[PDB]
This record gives structure tokens, sequence and C-alpha cells, in this order.
């Protein structure tokens, strides 16, 4: 069988830090989100994953060919030249699976899961019908797509795709199994297929739904993001506590590449992921943090959740809090403080932001 | 013979434009290492023939302040004592009401001194001026911006002779840019004017510039010696912070060895920087311009403090960022914690800009400056404190922004 992992085009979502690589390019937990679905769709055996972007990227294309041979499976990519929205990259796919009568993936790219693909392929065998969707139970289904759940059987009684009915607190999972058979169904011309495929689709009673079992976030947006991580460290340390750092000074659930370095006297807090290649100085204690490659973080410096650009120099003692965002190349200036600050690439700052506004 | 008399005021005339401390007299509050009315004395102790020095002020003598008049008199080796008004008699009213211990012995001419003004105190250069002509009343005058002049005392005057021909006080319209300083020199003619306001309340308290100066203008009685060295009013806490950076960088003529030298053996230090010898600072701690250390402070490892002043006694743990902050006596900062502030200053465009006080509130919205930590404030580990007022004795547990604590 075959996987689609909807890339698509560029999104206002993450946009500081995704000014100079695409979205699923970025470091999360030293990996590309690409990297995690790929990962777990190698486990899964399937020998070809397709992804749908609606912009030419040379980088992304140089960093597939690169993984393609390591990961053992070949990749195929599909441009959009004009985005469908994400209906369309199943019909502009449709001639590149059609020759196959076999059940295919398709994954959203910002969300990050344990992924049940084994258990998932079972769910699809044994309810027989066209379409399975995945869902997880949250906090809030105002940020997505809510369903409704049946019993044993599973069948989807309703699909909604916006929220404020509260029907239900169950969501999307974003990843599903498709047939050949909906494939037809879907036109050429551009729509979405979360909002107006499944709600024809569920009138019929041809979806069924199956339930995550951990750790469900996506992370398209920085605060999710943030949030994801700090999820993600929880079923890391249960899954691989041989892979997590530990330390004389280091508390809670922290991943450090083994390139980077750490002075001592300083306080690594929880959550904490540190990219390939940072140089951390003494006295400086991060909490909640992602730090991506190359960034120097100076001494006696403060920092409790934010994302840390790509070869960045943060200043000497300055705080950081409330999910400040660095791009790439960001050089902060000494005693300063950033409290909300999203900060585009390549620019110095010299200037206090107490105030969570977007710099230049 | 010339003795000296400070105005030192009241504890409800104070009425601080943000409570540079709560527990501690205003006129003792440390301004560049040493009490405000210290540089008062020292620059009354080097004019030569001063025979005393006399405080007139209603405060109660608590041990603090009798304490402080202990440690001058041995120090200066002149006696320095403190006379209690029964009551708030105004600026001049404090004067009359004490001449029998001001005119006592005879002096010659005797300075008047506001306690609340940081000055360069040319107290020599106005003694030649007063020695040369002997006119009853002899005013400092500094030359101040045309907005910032209707905060202080107006003086217009004769340009030749140096009369003043008209005075108003803190007038609503422009009316001269030289403004009033604060010093003044008193031949003994000058209780008889004084004398004539009592009889006319009669039909207690003088004002001596309202009743006094802004009558007898122009009548050839009041003189202005026009000045140009350092002059600022301590009437807030960020005036007292910029008053502390004045004198800090006039230390450099009079006190070399007060200021802390580069050290790189040491802490670093860049700027002007008062550290006293009993407060103990770690060697990898770096103190920015215009910072004065109290004694007994234990600055720890990794402090970066700046514009800032630490009363005596307070502990800052590692790491910690202090930036246009006072610090009050006793208090902890702890690891990791930022306490900042927001330094209002003076324009730099301005020619003469002479940096106003704001009272706390513009138009109903509390304004960013100075960040006042109370006596005994326990700031916890990890926390930032900006643009806050802290009250005494309270341990804080969160980040407050914009904020007085209670
Ligand atoms: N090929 C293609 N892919 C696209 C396009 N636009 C978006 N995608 C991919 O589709 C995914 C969803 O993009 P969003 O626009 O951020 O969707 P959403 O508001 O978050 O809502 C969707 O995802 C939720 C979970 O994240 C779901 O809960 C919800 O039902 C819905 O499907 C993203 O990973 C994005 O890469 C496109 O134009 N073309
Ligand atoms: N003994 C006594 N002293 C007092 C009293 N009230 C004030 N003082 C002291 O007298 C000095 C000035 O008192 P203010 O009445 O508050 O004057 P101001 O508003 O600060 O302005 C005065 O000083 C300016 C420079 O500091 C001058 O420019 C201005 O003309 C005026 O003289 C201060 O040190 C104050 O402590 C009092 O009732 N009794």
């Amino acid at each position: 069988m075959k996987a689609l992992i909807l890339v698509g085009g560029y999104g206002t979502r993450l946009r500081p830090l995704t000014l100079s690589t695409p979205k699923p390019l970025v470091d999360f937990c030293n990996k590309p989100i690409l990297l995690h679905q790929v990962e777990a769709l190698a486990a899964a055996g399937v020998d070809h994953v397709i992804l749908a972007v609606s912009y030419m990227s040379q980088v992304l294309e140089k960093e597939m060919k690169a993984q393609e041979q390591r990961l053992g499976i070949r990749i195929s990519m599909s441009h959009e030249e004009e985005p469908l929205g994400t209906a369309g990259p199943l019909a502009l796919a449709r001639d590149l699976l059609s020759e196959t009568a076999d059940p295919f993936f398709v994954l959203n790219s910002d969300v990050i899961c344990d992924f049940p693909f084994q258990a998932m392929v079972q769910f699809h065998r044994h309810h027989g019908q066209e379409g399975s969707i995945l869902v997880t139970k949250v906090e809030e289904p105002s940020k997505y797509g809510v369903v409704v759940c049946e019993a044993d059987t599973g069948r989807i009684h309703r699909f909604v795709e916006k929220p404020q009915v509260f029907v239900s607190n169950k969501i999307n999972a974003g990843m599903y199994i498709l047939s050949p058979a909906v494939l037809q169904r879907i036109q050429l011309q551009p729509t979405s297929i979360e909002k107006e495929v499944f709600p024809i689709m569920a009138k019929e009673g041809q979806l069924y739904a199956m339930e995550l079992q951990g750790f469900w976030m996506d992370i398209g947006q920085p605060k999710d993001f943030l949030t994801g991580m700090c999820l993600f460290l929880q079923s890391l340390r249960q899954k691989q506590p041989e892979r997590l750092c530990s330390g004389p000074g280091i508390v809670g659930n922290v991943l450090v590449d083994p390139s980077a370095r750490i002075g001592q006297n300083c306080s690594i807090g929880p959550n904490v992921s540190l990219g390939p290649g940072v140089v951390v100085e003494d006295g400086v204690c991060i909490r909640r943090c992602t730090v991506l490659r190359d960034a120097r973080i100076r001494s006696h410096s403060w920092l409790e959740s934010c994302i840390v650009g790509w070869r960045c120099r943060v200043g000497q003692w300055v705080r950081m809090e409330n999910v400040t965002v660095l791009g790439e190349d960001v050089i902060v200036n000494d005693e300063l403080y950033l409290n909300g600050a999203s900060v585009l690439p390549h620019k110095s700052i010299g200037e206090s932001v107490p105030e969570p506004r977007i710099i230049m | 013979m010339l003795k000296a008399v400070i105005l030192i005021g009241g504890p409800q005339k104070g009425t601080r434009f943000r409570p540079l401390s709560f527990e501690v007299p205003k006129p003792l509050f440390p301004v560049a290492g040493v009490p405000m009315i210290q540089h008062h004395i020292e620059a009354c102790a080097q004019v030569p023939g001063m025979q005393e020095i006399l405080l007139i002020g209603f405060y109660q003598p608590d041990e603090p302040l009798t304490q402080f008049l202990e440690a001058a008199q041995q120090e200066f080796n002149l006696p320095v004592r403190y006379l209690q008004e029964f009551a708030p008699l105004g600026t001049g009213g404090g004067l009359y009401h004490f001449r029998d211990q001001i005119l006592a012995g005879s002096p010659e001419a005797f300075f008047v001194l506001n306690a609340d003004v940081c000055s360069d105190f040319p107290l020599s250069a106005m003694l030649e001026a007063h020695r040369r002509q002997r006119h009853p009343f002899l005013l400092l005058g500094t030359t101040a911006n045309r907005t910032q002049s209707l905060n202080y005392g107006c003086i217009v005057e004769n340009p030749q002779t140096h009369e003043v021909l008209h005075y108003v006080e803190k007038p609503s319209t422009f009316i001269s840019d030289i403004i009033n300083c604060g010093i003044y020199l008193f031949s003994p003619e000058a209780l008889k004017p004084l004398r004539d306001v009592f009889q006319r309340n009669q039909q207690g308290t003088i004002r001596l510039e309202q009743d006094v100066f802004s009558a007898l203008a122009g009548q050839g009685q009041i003189y202005v010696h026009l000045t140009d060295g350092i002059w600022s009013q301590i009437k807030s806490a960020g005036s007292a912070l910029y008053a502390s950076r004045l004198y800090l960088s006039r230390y450099q003529d009079t006190h070399p060895e007060r200021l802390a030298k580069h050290t790189p053996g040491g802490p670093w230090i860049r700027g002007n920087v008062y550290i006293h010898p009993t407060a103990k600072v770690a060697p990898s701690a770096v103190l920015g311009p215009n910072v004065s250390i109290g004694k007994g402070v234990t600055v720890g490892e990794g402090v970066r403090l700046r514009e800032s002043i630490v009363l005596h006694g307070a502990t800052l743990q590692e790491h910690t960022c202090v930036l246009h902050s006072i610090v009050g006596w006793g208090s902890t900062v702890g690891r990791w914690a930022r306490v900042e502030g927001t330094p209002s200053d003076p324009n730099p465009n301005d020619p003469r800009a002479r940096m106003d006080s704001e009272s706390l509130f513009k138009d109903g919205k509390l304004l960013p400056a100075i960040t006042i930590l109370g006596c005994r404030v326990r700031i916890p580990a990890e926390v930032l404190i900006l643009n806050s007022i802290v009250l005494p004795h309270k341990e804080l547990s969160r980040s407050f922004t914009n904020q007085i604590i209670l």
C-alpha cells in the first residue's frame, strides 16, 4: 500500500520559524516532522509515500532525496501548482495511486502522536467500509472538527467540521485510511476533504471512528508546538528512558543531542530539547524550551517556554518567557527581556519587548 | 563666624512622588552611598569659619536620626544639632521661631539649605559675593527649560546688578527661565523682615518663598547669584537615582577613593560605582554604571547591577539582574530573579532639561518608573518584578508587572 502526506502550501502558522525553511523541515526533538511520520510509515511497511506540496522548494527536494536512501523506500513528490485545498491533493494523486486497489494512508504533516498503524489497518479491515477515521478525545473541541461516537461497531452518526455546536468533546485526529472507491467521489476542482467530502460521506454511514491511545497534539502553531514537545517527552521517557539525558544539574525530562555542550553550574529544567551543536554557557537556566541547532546561549541568562531559532546568539542576562519565538540568525543584546515576542529572522534586538508583539 | 541651617522636612510634608523609603526618614536616605543631608553637612564643613550646623524639622527624634547625629558630629568635628518645631511652621516659620538659637553667637551670615536638593554647593562663591556687597538675601539661581520652569520658583532679575526684580512661585504661565535652587545666604538683618510677616499673620506659619521672597522682590532686598554646576531636586525615587548619578560623577573631582577602581582580580566595574568596604561582592559579579552598594550587602556570584541603589543588609543571590531599581534594606532577591524599572530620565534633545518628577499616576493610570522594594522584602527565585512598588515585610511568590503590591 501507499501513503499520502499532505505537506501543502506554507502556512501563516509558525511563520517566524518557517520563513527560512518549510514547516515540515523544522527540527522537533532533533527530528523534522516529516521524519517522524515517515519513520512510523517505514515501520508500517509502506513502500511508497507521496508528499503533496503547493510550492516547489529545492532545499526540501535536497532533504527528501537525502533521507530517501537510508529510509529504504521510494519517495515521489507531486506538486500542486495552484492550491486546491486539501481534497485536491488526492485528485492530483489519483493517477499516481490509481494502479492499485488497496486502501491508502493520508496524514496531516503538523500532527505528532503515537502511531497505531497496524491497529489502524486492522480496524479498517474489520469494519470493511470505505473510509476509516482516527479521532481523539481532548480538552477543547473549539479548534478542531467534532465527530459523534458509537458503541462496539463505531459507525460515525454525524460529522461536524466546525465548532461551537459542542455535540461531543472528541475531535478529528488528522490521520485516516481511505479506500480507492471514495477517490472516485472527489472531483479535481479545488475543495477541502475534511469539510466537504466527509460531510456527505457521513450521511450514509460509511465513515468509522477509532480513538487514539496517547498524547495527540497538533504542532502547527508555536504554543501548540511547545506543549506538543512537552507531551512528547513524557511518552518518550516511558518508551525510551535511555535517550533522555540524566545529570547532576538537570531536573525533569531533558533530551540533549550529543553534539551539544552544556556548561556546569546551570540548571536545565523540565521538558527541554537542545538541538545539535548548541553552545550553552554556564549559569543558564532553561525550562520548557526547545533550542534549535547552531544556537549559542550566553551566560547568566534565563529562558522559560520559548523557541530559539537556528544560528542564534542570545546575550547575557537575557530573560525570555511566554513562548517567545526567535528566527534564524537572531541577535539579542545583553540584559534585555523578551515576553511574547515573535522575531523575524536576521534582526538584532536592542530594546526590551515586555508586551507580546511581533518585531520586524 | 557662620553657621548653617538645614531645613529637613517633616514626615507628612515629604508626600513622596514615589516612596523611596517607607521606614527611614527621607533626609537619611542614602544618595550615592552617604545620607542625603551628609552632602550638605560636608560641603558646609569645608567652608572656613563654620561654627555649627542646625537641622530644623518636625520629625520626631527616632534613634536612626540621633544615631546619624552621633556619627556626623565626630566625623566632621562640628557640633550638629537638631531643633524640632512644635508644629509644621512652614519654610520660613521655623527659621523665625528658632531665631534665638541661630542668632546666638552673632554669626556674620548663615546659610539656609533645603534638605532635598542635590547640588554643587558653591558656598564659598556665594560667600565671596556676599562679602562684596553685604545684602540681606542671597539666592542661588540656575537656568532651566521653559516647560520645566513652571515646577520651580521663577526669578526675574536685573542682569547687571544681579538683583531680583520679580519673584513668582510655581507660576501657571511662563515667567522667566531662572529658577530658585533652594540654597540661600541670610545676613543677620534678614530675620527682621521675617518678623514683619509674622505680625501680618496675627491680623504662626511663614512660607519663606510666598510671603517673604514674593513680596519683597524688587525692593533691593533680594539678590540672585547665578551658578553653573550640577543641580537636581530629590523629590521622587527616580530623581533620587538621578541625583545619585550626579554625585557619583561629581566624586571624581573630590573623593576618588570613594569610587570603586577597575580591580581585575575582583568584581567588574564599569562607570562610577560606590561599594562600601563592609559589603562583600563576588568577583564574577559585574556592576554597571551609577550603582551604589550599602554596608553589609552580599552581592552574589554573577549578579548584574545597573543604575541601582542597594540599601544596607540586602542580599542578592546568584545570576540576578537589577536594573533601575531601589532595593530596600534587608531585602532578599532569589536566584535568576530580575528586578527592573523604567528610567524616565531627562530629554536628550533639550538643551537645559531638568528631569521633572511625577506623582505616581499620570491621568489616572500608573506610570512606569523606578522599581521600589521595601524593607525586608523577599523576592523568590526565578521571578520578575517590573515597574513595581512593593510595600515592606512582604514575600512575593509570583511575577508582578506594573503594580503596587500591597
Ligand atoms: N496538499 C496540501 N496540503 C495542505 C494544504 N493546506 C494544508 N495542508 C495540510 O493540511 C494540514 C491541516 O492544515 P490546517 O490548515 O492547519 O488545518 P486545521 O485548521 O489545523 O484543521 C485540520 O486539522 C485539524 C488537526 O490539526 C483537524 O482537527 C481538523 O479537522 C482539520 O482537518 C496541515 O498539515 C497542512 O500541511 C494544501 O493546500 N495542499
Ligand atoms: N521645618 C520645615 N521644613 C519644611 C517644611 N516644609 C518643607 N520643608 C522643607 O523645605 C524644603 C522645601 O520645601 P517645599 O515646600 O516642599 O519646596 P519645594 O516644592 O520642594 O520647592 C522649593 O525648593 C525648590 C528646589 O528644591 C525651589 O526651586 C522652589 O523655589 C522651592 O523653594 C524641603 O526640604 C522640605 O523638606 C516645614 O513645614 N517645616
